RNA sequence: AGCAUGCUACGUCAUUCUCCACGCGAAGCAUG
RNA sequence: UGUCAUGCUUCGCGUGGAGAAUGACGUAGCAUGCU
RNA sequence: AUUAAAGGUUACCUUCC
């Protein structure tokens, strides 16, 4: 009986785009967990495929932090009866136990197909 | 009786040290462990054997000590 | 025997083996089964009675057993579907075992049945926590383990002491016969994350479901994704494995051409060194699922977290390679057009390849601090000396400076007959008397030196359980954080005896008084600022002792050379002057016994412990048997004070110095050049609190392996229930350091395990009634963690224990413990042996000591010492000072005669009087000083 | 400094004593002398403290001056003991088979402990047992790093020379061991 | 005391002691304690220079008394040892020393260690015919409180003599240094 | 009576000895 | 040949405090001189 | 760990959370 971690993942709204120079516009989703110091993203939704770059706003005097994502993955989701072909990126070094968290989070909440 | 022939048995090195015992590995490596089981020993014939033996050492070299003269 | 029959039928299944009915409804219920759990509600790695498992064992032709069994076992319908679900996925796998799933009648209802076939009677977790929780008297486990793969024969076990490191050192290769066996586990399991990554799917590995052949089969915890990610989770599986990796030599297999053990061995050549692309496919091969990044040179690691990581990798790796790549890198430089040979470099077997950073070429003209550190180092020393092959010893001979091997002999030492005379005049040394002489000076022949240098046989590579390890880490730095250090210029730095030898080669021209007043103070803090960023090897020469003892074996000392100790009193000076100045802390270094100190010491140490009981324990071959990855450790913890002065590259150039002159070196005996396999010196800067450090890691880690080894859901106390459940999180759940339970471990460990320190000495004072349910460490869980972390068995009879507070400690630094009035209040004074004191008055090391005229101030400390006595219940204790006040006035006495008549002097001032009464020792005792 | 002053000082202090000895009369007079004599005594005893101060501060520079210098004399004698134990140590040095192994080498850097096994002209053997001596050194030629090495010269614990013939299993006890063998490279 | 101002000083003070007489001789009290004063200031300086000289001197003879004791310490080492051991040894009195000693001191020392087993060899060196004849009684030899078998006896010059051959009658016949082997009873 | 000088007594600063608290050398004993 | 730390005892030289003695400057009481 | 663990009548309930 070793089972995953039974942490629920918390969902926010952010900008990210192609290159460094990011596109500050709402189109993608992140997924976070908040009990540890202030808040970690541990992974990123989107519907675009050419995502390399995510900005976050810092919850700090003028911060602007960019994270770096990982190659895209590619999830079927039904919300309502539609497409939703959507892309999941990796934050950057993200160890085996948070990518199980999320993806039992995932799949459990939309069937994923 | 026994501490006294644990005394005996250093002092009895020691002359043999003296007399340049050390410039022969196998008589020093025998004066050696019988000087080191007498210490160690806990019943009194074993300690005197080993004293004997331990004696003969010394009494084997012939003009090393004037063994006339010491026993007055 | 109707529907059994038909039950052991359909269990057979179409494989038609021979299935021996030892089935029923129950089964073999159990011997003893070692589980990983983690649920929401318990959490541990233990070892329990699971009750019900169908097995049947397989008979083979000739109706003889083996070693396969059929587990069958009845699940819900909702399980049954799911694993189902997960297994025909995974089924095209060769590291899969095949399950067979089938519905069977039981009164009336259809209860479905999965059935694993061809299983061993054990699996990996119970090999694991068989030889991490030894116990002497329950071997039951192992020794069935051993037996059943032919290991040895059941005959070995009738030995007296077949498990005992020391000795029986043959037991190293009964368990190097499990290497291959665990070499393709760990193949299989690496197939099985490749399986679990294409089929998509989530789950974490434990070691309790894959049995000693290597299949897999518990999938009642996993989940399924999109397939082409997956996520194998290998955290607690390799963990907990580690130990076990280099205690069977698994990886012994990699030394042979094509991975064949039949095969010959590989011809290396003899000139490489830098094999960073063969530890990158061994851990590509063998470890490719673990996540953490792993760097074969620790030059480029991040922070001392992550030297400890990637160390423990190359501890591992450095056994497939030849010893002779480890060692000085040599290269060619030319002064005045005149060729030298120089270190500009080192290969550590568990740091890498590292490059000194300033090497000049065609130099000029040396100054003294360039012929300093040309001088100290082994390059031109070794270059030039006969090749030496010593089969006196097993370690690696390097090289022989001489053409003759020098013999060097123990002298027996002098006896004091006048004290012995009055002694026995005063009634001592008589037949039946409780003390006597136990302690004598022991003589050694010529091969002493090099007996003694062959314990270091004793150290053996031990790989460490890293994620347990950075959490110890963690917990013996907040023992530490009371104190200060950093760096002291060459103005700041205080030498206690500079009359002392300056080692290898430098002994030749003068002691260490010479080089330190013909250097500036510009000079040794530019040889300071130059070993920051550069390695200098040195060598240490070992010598023979001449000191009362009560055992025959000889006891050497290693002297290291003066750079070494020049440029580590400036790095460590600081911090060690602040441990020995604090009082009322765990580490009770440069607190002394007299004037009330043992009283405060013991009553410090009782603190508020409830039930409390004492304890203490030693080391068996403590410096000889220490591992290099505590050493390192013990290193790091110390250096953390430097977050200021220094940067990462200077710490690491300074760990490597260090590691470099002191770890793994080159050692003078008798003339010739050795290499050292590591272990402790006996005359580093810091030996003391290095120990210290080691003592406090070797206790945390004995404390948590006793809480997570419990059964979690008998524990009736709220509180210590849920700090087990975040302890195997904080190891094997969380990659970042939790700041807020280091602090919550730490005072759970001090309210219910005190602790006094001083090197390799210890006593503890501890709850009993934990200690009884298994919530704090017993002298059982410091002899377990002492097996499979340090390669020593740990006999308790040199441990004691006692449950009355108002006798005191049994034995701490050789001195006993009584409760004795004084000044209408009640006082612990400590006393020692009288057997060593009378022999310390009977035999002296100096023909000179043997006149009783010229030494009176010899006795008058031996009285200090022997004090004490004088209020023991045993009259035959307390005679000893009283024997020594008599014999200090008769030689006061002999003294005034001896100088009226050779002189006509009669002593006109005299103050000894006072040396011969009770009044001047007493108020060595009492706390008004 | 003060030695004249002082004595010229005391000497009209005396002198002015002298006429209260001579008439005594004028007792006041013989006021004004005792108060001279005492100021001229104070005086004197200001004077003669700081010359002794500055003497002992004087001695103590030039013993310290000395001492410098006798600190520096033995440096010259260590680093010309270093200079010249590093020449001797490279004279012996064979620089034909080192060069080819560091001009074999990938950068220059070869291993320290590989400098003995392949450029050593020289090899000693140390052996503690008669089984040892049989399995290893055997004969008056062996083989050991991969090289054949002729056996020059055979001696006991005590520095005696031990015949190749005496090396026997019946003549094994009445040897001292160990026996340390020196061999000579073959070409 | 015994000093020249110690008597002056002690003048002084006997006047004092006037003081109680006469009415402090006539009120002369003031200048008497002056001057009694001044004269022990005087004596006060002249004794502390010889106290230093008294503890200049004892420091001196202590250290001439440690270096000449150091010296006969370390010079008479060899001479005072020899003399140790044999009075131990004859404080012990055991049956087994005493006859080894008496042996030796007669001229019968032996050529190896005693060995301490069943069966081992021993060899002894007897010089002349009445050691031989208290020692060797037909085929037996007491020697360190044992019995010892012979099994072999060798002349001063290399050869093989006959018990039968030693006797009275043959004693002056053979070069009398006679090598005896035995083995332990 | 007031002011100044001389003699005789009491409180503030420099030297000579006597006891306590801190640094540098030499010897010795114990512990890990 | 004779290592690293900690503690304690004894002796010898240097720095800071307290008691006694000797040197001049100021204030209080009494007496004498000029006025 | 078997239907994580223990108990009452593997269904339900109780107990740890
Ligand atoms: N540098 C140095 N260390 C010493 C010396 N003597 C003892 N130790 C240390 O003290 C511990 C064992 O203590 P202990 O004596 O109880 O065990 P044992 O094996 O002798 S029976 C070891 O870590 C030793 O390195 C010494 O002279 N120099
Ligand atoms: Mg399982
Ligand atoms: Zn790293
Ligand atoms: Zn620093």
């Amino acid at each position: 009986n070793n089972e995953l971690s039974p942490v629920a993942l918390r969902q926010m709204s952010c900008a990210a785009g192609t290159t460094q120079t990011a596109c500050t516009d709402d189109n993608a989703l992140a997924y976070y967990n908040t009990t540890k110091g202030g808040r970690f993203v541990l992974a990123l939704l989107s519907d675009l495929q050419d995502l390399k770059w995510a900005r976050f706003p810092k919850s700090d005097g003028t911060g602007t932090i960019y994270t770096e994502l990982e190659p895209p993955c590619r999830f079927v989701t039904d919300t309502p009866k539609g497409p939703k072909v959507k892309y999941l990126y990796f934050i950057k070094g993200l160890n085996n136990l948070n990518r199980g968290m999320v993806l039992g989070s995932l799949a459990a909440t939309v069937r994923l197909q | 009786k026994m501490s006294d022939v644990k005394c005996t048995s250093v002092v009895l090195l020691s002359v043999l040290q003296q007399l340049r015992v050390e410039s022969s590995s196998k008589l020093w490596a025998q004066c050696v462990q019988l000087h080191n089981d007498i210490l160690l020993a806990k019943d009194t014939t074993e300690a005197f054997e080993k004293m004997v033996s331990l004696l003969s050492v010394l009494l084997s070299m012939q003009g090393a000590v004037d063994i006339n003269k010491l026993c007055e | 025997s109707a529907d059994a029959q038909s039950f052991l039928n359909r269990v057979c299944g179409v494989s038609a083996a021979r299935l021996t009915p030892c089935g029923t409804g129950t089964s073999t219920d159990v011997v003893y089964r070692a589980f990983d759990i983690y649920n929401d509600k318990v959490a541990g790695f233990a070892k329990f009675l699971k009750t019900n498992c169908c097995r049947f064992q397989e008979k083979d032709e000739d109706d003889n057993l083996i070693d396969s069994y059929f587990v069958v076992k009845r699940h819900t319908f909702s399980n049954y579907q799911h694993e189902e679900t997960i297994y025909n996925l995974l089924k095209d796998c060769p590291a899969v075992a095949k399950h067979d799933f089938f519905k069977f009648r039981i009164d009336g209802d259809m209860v479905p049945h999965i059935s694993r076939q061809r299983l061993t009677k054990y699996t990996m977790a119970d090999l694991v926590y068989a030889l991490r929780h030894f116990d002497e008297g329950n071997c039951d486990t192992l020794k069935e383990i051993l037996v059943t793969y032919n290991c040895c024969d059941d005959d070995y076990f009738n030995k007296k002491d077949w498990y005992d490191f020391v000795e029986n050192p043959d037991i190293l290769r009964v368990y190097a016969n499990l290497g291959e066996r665990v070499r393709q586990a760990l193949l299989k399991t690496v197939q099985f994350c490749d399986a679990m990554r294409n089929a998509g799917i989530v789950g974490v590995l434990t070691l309790d479901n894959q049995d000693l052949n290597g299949n897999w089969y518990d999938f009642g915890d996993f989940i399924q994704t999109t397939p082409g990610s997956g996520v194998p989770v290998v955290d607690s599986y390799y963990s907990l494995l580690m130990p076990i990796l280099t205690l069977t030599r698994a990886l012994t297999a990699e030394s042979h051409v094509d991975t064949d053990l039949t095969k010959p061995y590989i011809k290396w050549d003899l000139l490489k060194y830098d094999f960073t692309e063969e530890r990158l496919k061994l851990f590509d091969r063998y470890f490719k699922y673990w996540d953490q990044t792993y760097h074969p040179n620790c030059v480029n690691c991040l922070d001392d977290r992550c030297i400890l990581h990637c160390a423990n990798f190359n501890v591992l790796f450095s056994t497939v390679f030849p010893p002779t790549s480890f060692g000085p890198l040599v290269r060619k430089i030319f002064v005045d057009g005149v060729p030298f040979v120089v270190s500009t470099g080192y290969h550590f077997r568990e740091l890498g390849v590292v490059h000194n950073q300033d090497v000049n070429l065609h130099s000029s003209r040396l100054s003294f601090k360039e012929l300093l550190v040309y001088a100290a180092d082994p390059a031109m020393h070794a270059a030039s000396g006969n090749l030496l092959l010593d089969k006196r010893t097993t370690c690696f001979s390097v090289a022989a400076l001489t053409n003759n091997v020098a013999f060097q002999t123990v002298k027996p030492g002098n006896f004091n007959k006048d004290f012995y005379d009055f002694a026995v005049s005063k009634g001592f040394f008589k037949e039946g008397s409780s003390v006597e002489l136990k302690h004598f000076f022991f003589a050694q022949d010529g091969n002493a030196a090099i007996s003694d240098y062959d314990y270091y046989r004793y150290n053996l590579p031990t790989m460490c359980d890293i994620r347990q390890l950075l959490f110890v880490v963690e917990v013996v730095d907040k023992y530490f954080d009371c104190y200060d250090g950093g760096c002291i210029n060459a103005n700041q730095v205080i030498v206690n005896n500079l009359d002392k030898s300056a080692g290898f080669p430098f002994n030749k021209w003068g002691k260490a008084r010479l080089y330190y007043d013909s250097m500036s103070y510009e000079d040794q803090d530019a040889l300071f600022a130059y070993t920051k960023r550069n390695v200098i090897p040195t060598i240490t020469q070992m010598n023979l002792k001449y000191a009362i003892s009560a055992k025959n074996r000889a006891r050497t000392v290693a002297g290291v050379s003066i750079c070494s100790t020049m440029t580590n009193r400036q790095f460590h000076q600081k911090l060690l002057k602040s441990i020995a100045a604090t009082r009322g802390a765990t580490v009770v270094i440069g607190t002394s016994k007299f004037y009330g100190g043992w009283h405060n010491m013991l009553k410090t140490v009782y603190s508020d412990v409830e039930n409390p009981h004492l304890m203490g324990w030693d080391y068996p071959k403590c410096d000889r048997a220490m591992p290099n990855m505590l050493r390192i450790m013990a290193s790091l913890v110390l250096a953390r004070k430097h977050t200021t002065c220094c940067s990462l590259s200077h710490r690491f150039y300074r760990l490597a110095n260090e590691c470099a002159q002191v770890l793994s070196e080159m050692v003078m005996c008798g003339g010739s050049l050795y290499v050292k396999p590591g272990g402790t010196s006996s005359g580093d800067a810091t030996t003391a609190y290095a120990n210290s450090v080691f003592n406090i890691c070797q206790a945390v880690t004995a404390n948590v392996n006793a809480l997570l080894s419990t059964d979690g859901n008998k524990i009736a106390d709220k509180y210590v229930r849920n700090l087990q459940h975040r302890l195997y999180e904080c190891l094997y759940r969380n990659r970042d350091v939790d700041t807020d339970f280091v602090n919550e471990f730490y005072a759970y460990l001090r309210k219910h395990f005190s602790m006094m320190i001083l090197s390799d000495d210890a006593v503890v004072c501890f709850n009993s009634t934990y200690a009884s349910q298994g919530l704090v460490a017993s002298i059982k869980n410091f002899k377990s963690v002492l097996y499979y972390q340090n390669n020593v068995f740990m006999s308790e009879a040199k441990c004691w224990t006692e449950t009355d507070l108002t006798k005191g400690p049994h034995e701490f630094c050789s001195q006993h413990t009584m409760l004795v009035k004084q000044g209408d209040d009640y006082v612990y004074l400590p006393y020692p042996d009288p057997s060593r004191i009378l022999g310390a008055g009977c035999f002296v090391d100096d023909i000179v000591k043997t006149d009783g005229t010229l030494m009176i101030e010899r006795f008058v400390s031996l009285a200090i010492d022997a004090y004490p006595l004088t209020k023991h219940p045993n009259q035959e204790y307390a005679d000893v000072f009283h024997l020594y006040l008599q014999y200090i006035r008769k030689l006061h006495d002999e003294l005034t005669g001896h100088m009226l008549d050779m002189y006509s002097v009669m002593l006109t001032n005299d103050n000894t009087s006072r040396y011969w009464e009770p009044e001047f020792y007493e108020a060595m005792y009492t706390p008004h000083t | 400094f003060s030695s004249l002053p002082s004595y010229a000082a005391f000497a009209t202090a005396q002198e002015a004593y002298e006429q209260a000895v001579a008439n005594g009369d004028s007792e006041v007079v013989l006021k004004k002398l005792k108060k001279s004599l005492n100021v001229a005594k104070s005086e004197f005893d200001r004077d003669a403290a700081m010359q002794r101060k500055l003497e002992k501060m004087a001695d103590q520079a030039m013993t310290q001056m000395y001492k410098q210098a006798r600190s520096e004399d033995k440096r010259a004698k260590v680093t010309s003991a270093m200079q010249t134990m590093l020449f001797t140590m490279l004279r012996k040095l064979d620089n034909d088979a080192l060069n080819n192994i560091i001009n074999n080498a990938r950068d220059g850097c070869v291993p320290l402990n590989i400098i003995p096994l392949t450029t050593a002209a020289k090899l000693m053997v140390v052996i503690p047992d008669y089984n040892t001596y049989k399995n290893t050194c055997d004969g008056t030629t062996f083989t050991y790093a991969s090289a054949l090495w002729e056996i020059q010269q055979v001696v006991d614990a005590d520095s005696k020379i031990v015949q190749l013939s005496e090396i026997s299993m019946d003549n094994s006890p009445n040897l001292a061991w160990p026996l340390i063998v020196t061999a000579l490279r073959a070409n």
